[PDB]
DNA sequence: ATCGAGAATCCCGGTGCCGAGGCCGCTCAATTGGTCGTAGACAGCTCTAGCACCGCTTAAACGCACGTACGCGCTGTCCCCCGCGTTTTAACCGCCAAGGGGATTACTCCCTAGTCTCCAGGCTCGAGCTCAATTGGTCGTAGACAGCTCTAGCACCGCTTAAACGCACGTACGCGCTGTCCCCCGCGTTTTAACCGCCAAGGGGATTACTCCCTAGTCTCCAGGCACGTGTCAGATATATACATCCGAT
DNA sequence: ATCGGATGTATATATCTGACACGTGCCTGGAGACTAGGGAGTAATCCCCTTGGCGGTTAAAACGCGGGGGACAGCGCGTACGTGCGTTTAAGCGGTGCTAGAGCTGTCTACGACCAATTGAGCTCGAGCCTGGAGACTAGGGAGTAATCCCCTTGGCGGTTAAAACGCGGGGGACAGCGCGTACGTGCGTTTAAGCGGTGCTAGAGCTGTCTACGACCAATTGAGCGGCCTCGGCACCGGGATTCTCGAT
């Protein structure tokens, strides 16, 4: 994993509770939430890459990853 | 708490993904997807620990909650 | 009836019946069907509202399948709950890129 | 020669939202589609959550958690207010 | 009289997004179908509404790939659509 | 045969135009050409298939409509 | 009173000890030795039966016969697997035929 | 002449009180009843031997049963075997 | 009327697996097993259960190797046995 | 005696076992095979009836033959 | 963890081989690698048995022969 | 440059293996195998060291006759290469499944 | 002693003695032993005879396990006998078939 | 620390049958595991024998028998043959 | 960047109309409903792992400046490819007959879910008997301790064979296709195996007088299982011919 | 197919190391006598009963005959899958050396199987009832099949507007040049994270049990939508307005 366990536990808990209080976690249930952001990000970053590839640039920008993010639904 | 993604992580995750330069403005781009992304799991993860009467989310409200997005 | 008991134009008994018929589970609660049903009608209600004031803004008396599309798409929460579906007859919503133009 | 659909219930909630409109055949399609369809969607997550619970009955609870988990915010609010009503207005 | 390059184009971008009629014509429509059902299984009928259904599909399909290839044509600075613009937008689908 | 040239290039054109394309490279058409049939492909696939499990010899609309479900391409209308 | 009442068990407790002492399996044989064999031997029994019982009466039978016990037996992934090398007389075999040799 | 007879009906009573047998089936009950037995018997009998022990006792059986019976058969009779003999030793 | 090739079959497989009684027939069966005793010990005498108890096993093996045999054959996609299909079931058997 | 075992016998055990379609020569084959299992079974029978120094196979004698060939058979103890 | 798949491609291959197979598809090999692990299991867990039944904590030879005896695949040479 | 056709290598491979005796799995990754399936039964056992290669030429003459079967299986379907449902037959008439 | 009495190289004493301690029987005649040890005296003879053939064959002196296999694999009532028993580093026998070859 | 095992035993057989050869410690182990195991299955066979037969005495009959059973063919022959003349001249 | 003509396209107002939109009704056919009661199923009940939270450590990882070159943006050109004029055609398509397929009409044939008659097959008190509860001192097996060694395990460090990973292809199997041959299906006949039935005795199961042969306990002796020092056949290693076999060629 | 050639394998080979089987000797435990005894096993000696034997009936199973379709088996043609190949890396293996459970053997003591009557009731068989189930049986359903009917197709005949095609010329793509600017390696301060410990404790998890939930089932009923009738309004069409890009100019 490549971001730090203790600062995404933190915002874990932080976007969690703006939905329902008192919530508490299993490790499992965090360590789930994490391989599955890191695994988007990863992707996300591939096709943001192909995208800075097709404008001929090397550098991957903001609107690459609108681009992406566009084109995939979201 | 979004800031504690730092930018090396981001850096980290982008050269997984086969990046190899990055504007300065990618790394708060990233982290309001993030956020998003994230928002959207656990809204729906938290939902499943509700209908079970628990105040605990387990490994398995996350599966859900990603397998039916 | 249990769609007059329950204040509803959708039927209780029908969905219930599917619901029944559906094998989604062994046994089926009384209040089930008529909260599904009422769910069912109210967006309904939803769509047929914003299709309605689109027909009216093309000055049509007669809700078409242009105006469910312009009535959805237009709308973020329904766009997004239809997402991934495709209207017939809907076409796209006219857009064109700034880029594009003179 | 019998086969049932939403129409008459689709006409009724039209005429209930707009008094002087009406609708065409393919548009009433187009709504029956859209019944039959998020029927699907609530019934089969309804089902998947009652059995993750080990319970054999979908209760009101299943179809409300069903609908949270389906539809977009304010829509999802909407929709619960009336499901709750109406199961509420039933039980008188 | 001449209108410049572009001008038409437009133009036919109002016309054709005003619109919700199909845009390829029906009956060669109906004859790719049949050809393409019938080497899976031969001797096939088809319902018209099934034929119609599947003109539906294929047609609100192309427009929104085409939004798509639209979109990496724009990125890419150009206002002309290539097939490297389709082969992108197909691969960030997913579809490739 | 070879119907799927039936799909002409003024008809990709105005399938362009209603997705908002001005400018149209000539290499597009032949390409569009191989997308659809793909697409077509395994969508009649998927049909056929439902239409030989109900050991009928008539694809329905409905066979249509699920083989579009199935593959996440919901269409309304015509159930 | 006897052992199998003591024991709980409709199996004889006394026997199972005669044929264990006279089996030649062993110069001795401790107390509880017959007593969980013999209890061993009644829950198989009292499995087997179960469900021939059931067999019977779904064939509206009143006696279980071989065919039940055969049905019960091969419909039964543990038991089955317990008696995979045995043969049932006149217990027949399970309705399979394979799917290709259908119409 | 030895049999298991009276035995496999009073279980039999037990599990289906309105439910009889064929002569048939029986003479099966009991070739299944002797059969087991010579496996358990066996076993227990390799068991004491490989471990230089000359006595059979209910720990050889319950490993017997262990080494001979699949799964929950297995659990099942193991749970059956320990209930019985707490049961008898008081 | 003339059922088409298959269904018959399809109807005695479903009759035959339904029950139990053996499919050979008792005094032939019989002769053979005298015979073939005969070339071992001489003066044999048989109780009738021990014959039966010879038939229900020898019934109980063909059958079974049948259905091996079936399965090879329908290996090979094939829905007919033949010689080599008993061969390699027996081969894989170890016998 | 061999021929005893008819071509309709053999195709009832094969129908028991599944069988649909059968070929000729699986007949004669089947006949060999049989052979050859009963010799087996009882070759040995006899030998436990020896043992007893009696002249009469028995059941239990045909019983402890297919035992101890890995083939046990319920029902006639 | 995950040492099933010490059991390499190539020494499937070798066994295979040995076993006088001249071509192998691309999925032989996790099937193999299914199968040999059910194989050992069954023989480890009841030559372990054997192990605790003598309460020991060393598993011996002996254990194993026994196992494999019981479960019909007699070894020679490891008594 | 030289290139043997397909089959060639193979065939020569069978006749070498055929030859000899010696185990074709590697040693201590069987090792690992052995401790990892035995440790999830009972914790913390020792292993004679004769256990482990009892096991090895157990696991290794199991698989060997297996492959043979199967091979027999593929020849049957009048092809030369071996896949899972031959393997899958020669352990359903092996009693095995 | 008694395997000289019996012309015997394998030893009959403790045969009777493992008969005894094997729990096979409440009593042992005489003669039983004997026949037991003559019995597997002869099969192992059998054995190391063949097996002798193949080393000399492969011009080793010593009998190894391959050599072992060899001799009860090539030797029909052996490899009957020992069916179901694994020759440890005893290998197979060259065998390819026909269809495989060019 | 003393084990028995059958080796000098198999090894004077050795002798007998091929002078000039000898034997390695692994193909040693394979013969006593031979021996062994065709002692354990006919003395099983011939506890089952007497057991059968009511009779509480293995004796050179039930070893027999025992051979007969578990032995093919001409092996069989051959060490009937064995066992009996060991068994009269030890008689005599 | 900013009118202006005008002709072009598109829009806007009016016309008539024709098939879709609206409306009932027929009835049948798609709804509830009272009572059942077992029931999952949800509510009260404990213990806990594991969970919350804490109380250190430094060090992998986190942030902050430097140049700086890679990366991108901005213009001019080229062309050439595509966008918009005229001109010609051909499949589209309206659109109006015909036929084979298939489904569903009925439309026929053997199998199928139940319906009773008559048992052979299990239930029942009475009368034995033999195999199973009840102790007492017994070894004596074994269970629990306990020391002592062994060896299974860990674990560091080479290196090198082997295990992984592309790639060019080249068979090798998977599917299509056809002739065919050869085995299912039934039907007309015939055996001949049941079916039933009777007798003879051969053998077998039990019975007893007895006996020898196999256990038990003893003595001693040595064969033999364990170390221990030794040639020697097994292995290693360069070294050597003789196949063994894949590109050119009959 | 066969023959060369051409490398590439495989294979005896003679030499040297070596470790490992072996022959020597050495104590001990297990065999061999060895006697005495008692009980497992014989060898007549029966009842009797089970099994061969036969013997006549016959009814269905088996056999032979003939007919067809359909399974088998070439046979071929494709594509793609696994292979043979080289290259790289990574982990197995050997080495070496410390270890710390744990086998292992021995020790001491004590539960406790056992034999031995001993009573005795559970078992077992008998002779005499009392039934589910087997068969003989019916009433309906199975589907297998056409059969005509309708639909979908095929075709045919137009005419025709769009499509195909061209002509032409203008404008983006992109490229290169250059400006130009910012992450980033990098180096060092930093700082808190993960590990490592730890204790008390909260709801999750397993659990117990009555209850209220809902299939459920004809008993009862009422509305709905296919069919059909009737009606207008937007759609095609015709003519004026607007606006409107594009040349006509800066």
């Amino acid at each position: 994993l490549l971001i730090r366990k203790l600062p995404f536990q933190r915002l874990v808990r932080e976007i969690a509770q703006d939905f329902k209080t008192d919530l508490r976690f299993q490790s499992s249930a965090v360590m789930a939430l994490q391989e599955a952001c890191e695994a988007y990000l990863v992707g996300l970053f591939e096709d943001t890459n192909l995208c800075a590839i097709h404008a001929k640039r090397v550098t991957i920008m903001p609107k690459d990853i609108q681009l992406a993010r566009r084109i995939r639904g979201e | 708490n979004i800031q504690g993604i730092t930018k090396p992580a981001i850096r980290r995750l982008a050269r997984r993904g086969g990046v190899k330069r990055i504007s300065g403005l990618i790394y708060e781009e990233t982290r309001g997807v993030l956020k998003v992304f994230l928002e959207n799991v656990i809204r729906d993860a938290v939902t499943y620990t509700e209908h079970a009467k628990r105040k605990t989310v387990t490994a398995m409200d996350v599966v859900y909650a990603l397998k039916r997005q | 009836t249990r769609s007059s008991r329950a204040g509803l134009q959708f039927p209780v008994g029908r969905v219930h019946r599917l619901l029944r018929k559906g094998n989604y589970s062994e046994r089926v609660g009384a209040g089930a069907p008529v909260y599904l049903a009422a769910v069912l009608e109210y967006l309904t209600a939803e769509i047929l509202e914003l299709a309605g004031n689109a027909a009216r803004d093309n000055k049509k008396t007669r809700i078409i399948p242009r105006h469910l599309q312009l009535a959805i798409r237009n709308d973020e929460e329904l766009n997004k709950l239809l997402g991934r579906v495709t209207i017939a007859q809907g076409g796209v919503l006219p857009n064109i890129q700034a880029v594009l133009l003179p | 020669s019998r086969k049932e659909s939403y129409s008459i219930y689709v006409y009724k909630v039209l005429k209930q939202v707009h008094p002087d409109t009406g609708i065409s055949s393919k548009a009433m399609g187009i709504m029956n589609s859209f019944v039959n369809d998020i029927f699907e969607r609530i019934a089969g997550e309804a089902s998947r959550l009652a059995h993750y619970n080990k319970r054999s009955t979908i209760t009101s609870r299943e179809i409300q958690t069903a609908v949270r988990l389906l539809l977009p915010g304010e829509l999802a609010k909407h929709a619960v207010s009336e499901g709750t009503k109406a199961v509420t207005k039933y039980t008188s | 009289h001449r209108y410049r390059p572009g001008t038409v184009a437009l133009r036919e971008i109002r016309r054709y997004q005003k619109s919700t009629e199909l845009l390829i014509r029906k009956l060669p429509f109906q004859r790719l179908v049949r050809e393409i059902a019938q080497d899976f299984k031969t001797d096939l009928r088809f319902q018209s509404s099934a034929v119609m259904a599947l003109q539906e599909a294929c047609e609100a399909y192309l427009v929104g790939l085409f939004e798509d290839t639209n979109l990496c044509a724009i990125h890419a600075k150009r206002v002309t659509i290539m097939p490297k613009d389709i082969q992108l937008a197909r691969r960030i689908r997913g579809e490739r």
